[PDB]
């Protein structure tokens, strides 16, 4: 039960707590591509 | 460390194992002393050597020596003439043996200024020919006392001779013909061996590494046998085992002979008058070798006590008259609910915590106890106090009466000479394989070590 | 010449051993009950 | 034990001030 | 004259450093000391639970150093503040477990100032800070059992008891309490210690066996698995590894203070038709439902 | 330039030290500008999800909701003992934290990688400049001050907070009367942090919250005003090293001890924490158990009232621990000492036996091997976030205890090791 | 004969050895059975419990249970007359756990053989091998000797984490165990050995030596060294001011972390097999008496002693299913 | 063929045929 003009976005609404813990692995990701220089 | 100075003579060791055979046999002939001082023979039905703390005692009689000079013999008897090897004279043998032994030590300390292709085959034949004829001089009884056997209810155990068993029948671990047929045969194969190694054939410390190895696992082995039960640790002179209380061996022989004899002519309590006190007192907890603990010293009379006597059987009946039975502590349970079931299975009456409400309290399900055979047989208890006293008595087996004063008893249980024999020799197993490893790395290191 | 024939054989095991699962034959293999076969009814 | 209480109030605050103008001078 | 205590305290040259941490220890450490001692060996009996039934923790009240304990506050007084001054008299602080409270408030701060004092000597000797570091995981251990602890279930009578039975009996309730052994982070505690003492024995043996050389020390260890090797790298490892599981396993003391509770696996399989099939989970729910019912004095659900 | 191993001296691993050069002052900025956006990002992004999963049948506390109380308390969108009127304002304000995220997210990216790699003119820091970043923890300083006053100004004027202790359940009001008087407001910070005083955890009406986050507002207004104006003093000059990570590590200690009293906070406080929305504190749900045990019963009088040592009527056996619990349902029946029997006998309205039944589930005076919960085990938000808040407190002073060390070692140039 | 000799004792990723007859075969046997028993084989027949992934067990719970009460102290041997070469029933009847246990020994030895083979082809000392004889003792003792002392192979240690919980549990009710002084020196040994780790690496990485510049000190040119890395001075004078006395010698420092632990763990190896026969310690008579005579005297032993009662009473109807033990609700024992 | 070959495929073709037994059972319905 949330507003219902926004029930569409529902789904991205369940991924956006945890896009913070995707930017930690991002860092370990760029880390990986320059070779941990 | 120490000890490492005898290293580059060979005599001073010959001094050094010697000295180790004094200290060994005057151990021997003087702990034997020790436990005849301190044993009681007047009952071996309710005071046997294995309720009194008696290590060595046991081992003596296995052999075939079972009296004092005193007259008494640990079997049951009281001969005038006890022969010349008794307890007494095997205690003596040892003590002349290490004095004798403590001045050859010395000799041999003092003038050792006096060859392995040959040494270990010299060895290995005397071993044989001692194994051998061990086997077949001793234990088979031609030119010895044999070995004790008793049956498997052990209430008439003897010293008999005892032919080789030769078959599979001989590796039944309670069939006293195998071991006498294992040491006839492992004595020809160690002869075979050894004048093998006499005709057709480095460091020391590899030597004790090995010898030391075969000492660790036969002490799990001996650990083993004492623990679970052979031919060779009888339960008259060790006593019963853990094992024997957990299958209820001795109440399953016992109802054995009571539904035989009530089948035969005879009334419940003819039946149970009919069963030993010694066969009673083997199916009771507290001669179960592992009720003790680690620091609860001594003999297990000095925990329950001297038995004065069997109750005889308590049989329960609740108010509907229908047969009831406590369910008996298992070895693992210090303490133990006090419940009592139907022939069915269902709970009739107990012994409840607080007591809040039973409804199944012995107050209120009236419960009673009758005896057969035994101290009290005949007699009929309702009163609660006496039921609830008699069915804590029931959870252990067979009732005995005890007297806690002979021996100023704590009511601790403790365990038997079997259970402390196989206790410190898994210990001293443990400790002998880490001085197989600490000797085997070093004589296998010997070059990184020095 | 390496990674053809892993492509077909990783796969696979994996195939057979959700196989052996899912068409329940890793019960009757080890004896294991099923959900409908603990308390015999 | 209400001097004993003050006993203690003065011991807490004179060992404290001793830690505060420890790390006050500076090493 | 003042800068004179401030240079024999900040000595480096005494056979004891002592600091300013350390002049803000050895009062506490002085007074946590002497009455632990005392009250081991001559408190009178302490009623831990509140409701009259006194817990006999010393030695001359018939303990032996094995079963003797200074028995946590009272549950009457909860988390309040005893100090000796505000109870009535001498024997009704005794009675609800004052000494308890005034030792735990003077060795935790002393233990804290321990640590700082490690620091304060690490940094004029020039070494790096960070033994002080490794330091705070039994700090925060024992911080966890005797403060933390007590502050989420609101009393000081479920702190660690000071004495060896005492402490298997705070064990025991709390796994009946919490289910510490489905913890995760008691599971990280175990592999800290355990592997803590794997590392130790192993760069023990590892090192003493190659005296005489870490060439045949790492042709040795480098063949017994696959083939660190630096010892920098090693060290800290060996540090880091019991450091770091102490501090979770501290961490799950501290939020099993606010019943953040182990794994619960009671009644989680069940069968087709929804019969609950057990599971060894459920087996340890019933053992530590064994030490419940005894510690509890009144429940609330269960004939 | 300092951007791996070689140039800076610093590992990947700990690659983020390597913008405490003042040669990166402006990646230095966007570091902080892109993690603030990600700090809004979480809150924009947790109430959302809150919002969407959730019913409006259990309350806020059975739901796993931490972000919706804290809407809830300011009294946005809920009514008359803390019940919700309108979803909409939660996810007016979960969406206004994306917005924001966004704004603080591009500037972030901006800053480490577009602007400058180094500030200049007034944005230009130098961390042993002793004036520069005093400057600047005094703009920072006045900013809070700002909005603390802007959060007493909401709670005075625009539209109140929720007070739990408003009587009949609870209600959101204007705190219209803020206790400015300055020995209630410091009085807080000198009670013991021991059980029954509860040194600021204590806190129990909204006057005091209101009128200690004016006196709040103001000192750090004077503070922040001080900072720009007076540059350092020369007795804090060789107290500790004037460098980058002994201010990281100074932070780092006051956040540590931060956290603990927020876990403090959430655990004890039901006045900031109102129950209706974080559920009942442990104290307070043992007090409810023995409350309607009382009104069961009958339906130290009784085997669930003794005397506290201090002699007044509270509630018996374990809960005898908690009875410096004081709730706004459990309060209109405590008279001069503790308890009242006349008040436990005719005075009890519906909602507080409406109230403490709710508050009975909640309460570890059972038993746990079977299950401790309402359905099942059920953790309370309250054991969340003093549990998260904890860790945080615990490895916050850890990196405290790291970075200070650090940074002492440092500037006496032992860091890297010994001297042979 | 030395054809074989050779190929086995070469240079390759892993050494093979003539141990590695023993250690590689009986590893992967005992660790593949573990997860064949912990993926597919259940415990209902021998205990009543659901104990794999088929089942919907997780790792916290999964375990090769121990063989039922019945099966005594049987091998349990595939071809024996328990199972008859039916594998069902071997898997039904625990032979998974005797598998594991007994293929576990031999990949231990095996393992102890390899750490020895190595330090002779090396050159080096063995005390790696001596120090794994307490992991060795501590196995034997626990999962051969006391069920062999035991009543059967049932009540040794389930190869599972809730079914080791369940055996610490069971060893506190039965045999208080946490009183036995040997498991008290093993807890000093592994306490001890876990600070002697903590201390000795962050005494080592705080008196290092500074040789480069980089702020990261995991490359000084020193690591290569080994201990020398280090400042032995700096931190014996750390310690003997901060502790009062410091381990002067790094030899004797490192023979005290060799030392510590696996003492310890021989000290609770020795505790185990004393109870193996039931030997529990520690009686105190005398409070068990006077409690048992004053309502008004409790201990911590005493408080310990009805804790052990109710782990027994209440754990045993399901801890043994085999016994069927029936305690009704008012025999059990409570603080109610 | 020797060694290197038969460490990696007697530690790797169970290893995955049980991880396709372990995720078949995720969905299993009881
Ligand atoms: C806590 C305890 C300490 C740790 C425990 C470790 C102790 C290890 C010893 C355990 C002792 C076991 C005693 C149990 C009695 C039942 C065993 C049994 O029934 O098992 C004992 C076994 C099996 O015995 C079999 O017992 C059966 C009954 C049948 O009679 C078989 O014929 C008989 O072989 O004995 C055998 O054969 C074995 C004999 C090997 C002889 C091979 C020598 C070579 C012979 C050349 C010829
Ligand atoms: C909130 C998370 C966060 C944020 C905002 C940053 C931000 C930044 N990092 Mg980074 N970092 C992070 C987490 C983060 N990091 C983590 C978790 C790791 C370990 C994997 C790293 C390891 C790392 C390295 C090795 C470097 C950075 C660097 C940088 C800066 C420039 C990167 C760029 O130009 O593009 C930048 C401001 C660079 C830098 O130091 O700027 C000079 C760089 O060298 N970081
Ligand atoms: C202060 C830190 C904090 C606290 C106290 C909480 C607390 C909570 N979170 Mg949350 N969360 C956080 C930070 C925090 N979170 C962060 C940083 C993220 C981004 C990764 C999330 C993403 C998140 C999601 C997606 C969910 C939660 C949920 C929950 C609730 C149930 C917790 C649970 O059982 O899961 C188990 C705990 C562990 C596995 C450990 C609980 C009240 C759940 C909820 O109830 O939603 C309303 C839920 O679905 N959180
Ligand atoms: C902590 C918050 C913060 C701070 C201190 C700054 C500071 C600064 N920003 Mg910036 N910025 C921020 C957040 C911040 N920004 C956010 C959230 C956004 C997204 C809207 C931006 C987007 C932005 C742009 C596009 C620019 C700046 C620029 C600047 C510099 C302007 C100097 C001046 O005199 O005015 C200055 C260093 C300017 C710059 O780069 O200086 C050369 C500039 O071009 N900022
Ligand atoms: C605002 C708080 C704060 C800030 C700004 C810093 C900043 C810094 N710290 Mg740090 N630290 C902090 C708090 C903080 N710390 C706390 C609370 C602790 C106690 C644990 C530490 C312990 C610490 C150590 C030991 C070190 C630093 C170091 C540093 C410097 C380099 C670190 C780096 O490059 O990133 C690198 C980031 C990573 C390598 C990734 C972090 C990996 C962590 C352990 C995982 C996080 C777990 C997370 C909750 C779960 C993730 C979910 C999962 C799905 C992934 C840098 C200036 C280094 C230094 O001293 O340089 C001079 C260094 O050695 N810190
Ligand atoms: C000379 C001589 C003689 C005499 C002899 C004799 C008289 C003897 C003896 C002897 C003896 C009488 C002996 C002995 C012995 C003993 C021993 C040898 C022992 C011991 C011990 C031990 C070994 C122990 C130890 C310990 C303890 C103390 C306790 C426990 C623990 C321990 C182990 C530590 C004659 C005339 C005949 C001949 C000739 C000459
Ligand atoms: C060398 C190999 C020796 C082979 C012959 C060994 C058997 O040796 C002989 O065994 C018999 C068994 O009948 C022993 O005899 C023993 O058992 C018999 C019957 O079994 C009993 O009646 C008797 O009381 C007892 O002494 C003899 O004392 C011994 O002389
Ligand atoms: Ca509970
Ligand atoms: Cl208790
Ligand atoms: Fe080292």
């Amino acid at each position: 039960e949330l507003p219902e003009a926004y029930r569409a976005f529902g789904p991205l609404i369940d991924v956006l707590p945890i896009l913070p813990i995707f930017f930690l692995l991002l860092a370990f990701v760029w880390q990986a591509s320059v070779g941990f220089r | 460390r120490v000890h490492t100075s005898v290293l580059n003579d060979p005599g001073r060791l010959i001094a050094v194992h010697i000295m180790h055979n004094a200290l060994c046999a005057g151990f021997a002939g003087s702990m034997l002393l020790f436990e005849l001082a301190l044993f009681d023979p007047s009952d071996p039905v309710l005071n046997p050597m294995w309720r009194q703390g008696c290590f060595l005692m046991p081992f003596v009689s296995r052999l075939g020596v079972v009296n004092s000079w005193q007259g008494w013999s640990v079997t049951g008897e009281t001969f005038t003439n006890p022969g010349f090897w008794t307890f007494e004279t095997v205690a003596i043998a040892h003590i002349i043996f290490s004095g004798l032994s403590f001045l050859a030590a010395c000799w041999h300390w003092v003038y050792w200024d006096v060859d392995l292709p040959k040494v270990f085959g010299i060895h290995l034949t005397l071993a044989g020919i001692l194994c051998f004829g061990f086997g077949a001089f001793h234990l088979t009884g031609l030119f010895g006392p044999g070995m004790w056997v008793s049956d498997p209810l052990g209430l008439t155990g003897h010293i008999q001779g005892v032919a080789p068993e030769w078959g599979a029948a001989g590796f039944d671990p309670h069939n006293p013909g195998g071991v006498v047929a294992h040491h006839i045969a492992l004595g020809i194969v160690a002869i075979i061996g050894g004048l093998f190694h006499i005709f057709v054939r480095g460091n020391i410390e590899g030597t004790l590494a090995s010898g030391l190895a075969v000492f660790f696992s036969g002490a799990f082995i001996a650990a083993g046998t004492m623990w679970y039960g052979t031919a060779t640790t009888p339960i008259e002179l060790w006593g019963p085992t853990r094992y024997q209380w957990d299958q209820g061996f001795f109440q399953q022989a016992i109802s054995r002979q009571v539904k035989a004899s009530i089948s035969d002519g005879k009334s419940p309590s003819e039946a149970w008058s009919e069963i030993p006190t010694k066969l009673a007192f083997y199916d009771y907890i507290g001669n179960s070798p592992a009720k003790g603990g680690l620091f609860r010293v001594g003999r297990m009379v000095d925990g329950d006590g001297l038995p004065t006597g069997w109750l005889g059987h308590p049989v329960f009946k609740d108010g509907e008259g229908r047969e009831l039975t406590v369910r008996r502590m298992p070895n693992f349970f210090e303490n133990f609910p006090v419940v009592l079931f139907d022939q069915d299975g269902i709970v009739r009456a107990d012994i409840p915590f607080r007591q809040a409400e039973s409804k199944y309290g012995i107050e209120q399900t009236g419960v009673t106890v009758s005896f057969y055979g035994g101290e009290l047989d005949g007699q009929t208890f309702s009163d609660p106090k006496d039921v609830k006293k008699y069915a804590r008595r029931a959870q252990l087996g067979e009732p005995f009466e005890f007297d806690r004063s002979v021996y100023d008893s704590d009511g601790l249980f403790r365990t038997s000479n079997r259970g402390f024999f196989a206790f410190f020799h898994v210990i001293f197993g443990l400790l002998w394989f880490f001085g197989h490893i600490w000797h085997g790395l070093r004589a296998l290191f010997q070059d990184v070590f020095s | 010449r390496y990674w053809i024939i892993h492509s077909i054989t990783i796969p696979a095991l994996f195939i057979a051993g959700w196989l052996f699962v899912s068409t329940g034959l890793a019960y009757d293999a080890f004896g294991t009950p099923r959900p409908n076969e603990y308390y015999p009814s | 034990m209400v001097t004993l209480k003050i006993v203690v109030y003065l011991t807490v605050s004179f060992f404290v001030g001793l830690f505060i103008f420890g790390f006050l001078s500076g090493d | 004259t003042w800068d004179r205590f401030c240079n024999w305290v900040t000595s480096t040259e005494n056979r004891l450093y002592i600091g300013w941490f350390g002049v803000l220890m050895l009062p506490l450490l002085g007074v946590s000391i002497t009455v632990f001692v005392t009250a081991f060996i001559a408190a009178p009996p302490v009623d831990i639970d509140g409701i009259r039934e006194p817990l006999s923790g010393s030695l001359l009240y018939g303990n032996n150093i094995i079963t003797a304990a200074v028995v946590p506050t009272s549950n009457a007084i909860g988390l309040h503040f005893y100090p000796i001054w505000e109870a009535a008299t001498l024997d009704e602080w005794l009675y609800n477990g004052g000494p308890y409270q005034m030792i735990a408030f003077h060795y935790i701060p002393a233990l804290l100032c321990y640590l700082g004092r490690e620091w304060e000597l690490s940094y004029r000797l020039g070494m790096r800070p960070w033994i002080c570091i490794a330091y705070s995981a039994p700090v925060a251990a024992t911080i966890s059992v005797f403060l933390i602890y007590p502050i989420g279930q609101g009393s000081f009578s479920d702190g660690l008891p000071m004495g060896i039975s005492g402490t298997f009996n705070f064990m025991f309730v709390f796994q009946a309490e919490h289910n510490i052994l489905m913890h995760p982070f008691h599971m990280l505690g175990v592999a800290g210690v355990l592997g803590g003492s794997l590392f130790c024995a192993m760069h023990g043996s590892l090192v003493t066996s190659s005296l005489v050389n870490i060439l045949a020390a790492h042709g040795y260890f480098g063949r017994l698995i696959f083939q660190f090797n630096n010892s920098r790298q090693l060290h800290f490892f060996l540090a880091a590894w019991p450091v770091v599981c102490i501090w979770f396993v501290a961490l799950g003391i501290s939020t099993m203070a606010f019943n953040l509770n182990g794994f619960n696996f009671n009644h989680s399989v069940l069968d087709s038709q929804g019969r609950v099939l057990p599971s060894w989970a459920d087996v340890v729910n019933r053992a530590s439902l064994g030490f419940e019912v005894m510690h509890e004095r009144n429940a609330h659900n269960f004939p | 330039p300092g951007y791996d191993e070689a140039t800076s001296g610093y590992a990947w691993w700990a690659g983020n030290a390597r913008l405490i050069t003042p040669e990166l002052t402006g990646r230095f900025l966007g570091a902080h500008v892109a993690h603030a956006g990600l700090v809004a990002l979480w809150a924009g992004g947790m109430l959302l999800f809150e919002v969407s999963h959730f019913n409006l049948s259990k309350p806020m506390y059975e739901q796993g909701c931490i972000l919706m109380p804290h809407i809830a308390t300011l009294g946005i969108g809920v009514g008359q003992s803390g019940e919700i009127t309108s979803m909409f304002p939660f996810f007016a304000i979960g969406v206004a934290h994306l917005i924001g995220s966004a704004v603080l997210g591009i500037g972030g990216m901006y800053h480490a990688i577009k602007g400058p790699e180094k500030l200049y003119g007034f944005f230009q820091f130098d961390w042993t400049d002793r004036a520069k970043v005093a400057q600047i923890l005094g703009f920072h300083i006045a900013i809070l001050g700002i909005f603390a006053l802007l959060f007493a100004a909401k709670a005075m004027y625009w539209g109140g907070l929720y007070d739990p202790w408003a009587p009949g359940g609870g209600d959101v009001r204007l705190v219209t009367n803020p206790t400015l008087d300055p020995r209630i407001i410091f009085g807080y910070l000198i009670k013991r942090p021991t059980g029954g005083e509860g040194w600021i955890v204590s806190v129990n009406n909204l006057e005091d919250i209101i009128g200690g986050h004016i006196w709040i507002g103001c000192i750090l207004i004077a503070g922040g005003i001080w900072h720009i104006l007076v540059p350092p003093l020369r007795w804090t000059y060789n107290l500790f090293p004037w460098t980058g990570e002994t201010y990281l590590s100074q932070s780092l200690g006051n956040v540590a001890g931060q956290a603990f009293i927020a876990a403090a906070f959430i655990w004890f406080n039901n006045t900031a924490y109102p129950s209706v929305f974080y559920g009942p504190t442990v104290p307070e749900s043992s007090q409810a158990q023995s409350f309607v045990f009382l009104m069961r019963d009958q339906g130290g009088l009784g085997k669930y009232l003794q005397r506290s040592p201090t002699g007044e009527i509270i509630f018996g056996g374990e809960t005898m621990r908690f009875w410096d619990a004081r709730a706004p349902w459990l309060e209109p029946l405590r008279g001069k000492n503790g308890l009242d029997l006349d008040k436990l006998q005719h005075d009890v309205q519906p909602w507080q036996l409406r109230r403490a039944a709710e508050y009975m589930t909640h309460s570890p005076i059972g038993s746990l091997n079977s299950v401790a919960g309402l359905a099942f085990n059920y953790v309370s938000p309250r054991t969340w976030l003093a549990s998260a808040h904890f860790i945080f407190g615990f490895f916050f002073l850890v990196g405290h205890l790291w970075h200070a060390g650090r940074a002492r070692a440092a500037a006496a140039g032992f860091e890297t090791g010994l001297d042979r | 004969i030395k054809q074989l000799d050779d190929w086995l004792k070469r240079d390759r990723f892993v050494f093979i050895g003539w141990s590695g007859l023993l250690l590689f075969p009986c590893s992967f046997l005992a660790i593949g059975a573990w997860f064949t028993g912990t993926t597919f084989v259940t415990s209902w027949y021998t205990h009543g419990l659901v104990s794999s992934y088929l089942e919907g067990c997780n790792f916290l719970t999964v375990a090769v249970s121990t063989p039922a009460e019945s099966m005594g102290h049987s091998l349990l041997l595939l071809w024996g007359p328990e199972a008859s070469g039916d594998f069902v029933r071997w898997c039904q009847i625990g032979g998974l756990w005797t598998f594991t246990a007994l293929h576990g020994v031999f990949g231990l030895i095996g393992f102890m053989l390899r750490q020895i083979e190595i330090a002779r082809l090396v050159g080096i000392r063995p005390y790696n091998a001596i120090a794994f004889s307490a992991p060795i003792a501590v196995y034997c003792a626990t999962f051969l000797i006391y069920p062999l002392g035991q009543s059967s192979w049932f009540f040794g240690p389930g190869f599972g984490v809730s079914a080791i919980f369940r055996f610490l549990l069971f060893f506190q009710g039965f045999h208080n165990y946490t009183l036995n002084p040997f498991h008290m020196m093993g807890v000093t040994g592994v306490l001890g050995g876990a600070l002697l780790c903590a201390i000795h690496g962050a005494t080592v990485q705080n008196t290092l030596f500074r040789d480069n510049q980089s702020k990261n000190t995991f490359k000084g040119f020193s690591t290569d060294q080994g201990e020398e890395t280090y400042s032995m001075v700096t931190a014996n004078r750390f310690w003997s001011q901060i502790f009062g006395i410091a381990f002067s010698n790094k030899r004797w420092l490192h023979f005290f972390m060799l030392f510590v632990p696996v003492t310890g763990l021989w000290m609770s190896a020795i505790g185990m097999a004393g109870l193996a026969f039931n030997l529990r310690a520690y009686d105190f008579v005398s409070q068990e008496i006077r409690a048992a005579e004053d309502p008004e005297f409790e201990t911590f032993y005493t408080k310990n002693i009805l804790l052990n009662e109710g782990l027994r009473a209440w754990l045993s109807e399901m801890d043994q299913p085999a016994k069927k033990f029936v305690f009704p609700d008012e025999v059990l024992p409570r603080g109610f | 063929f020797t060694i290197r070959w038969l460490a990696i495929h007697a530690l790797a073709i169970p290893s995955v045929f049980f991880l396709g037994s372990i995720a078949a059972m995720q969905f299993i319905q009881r």
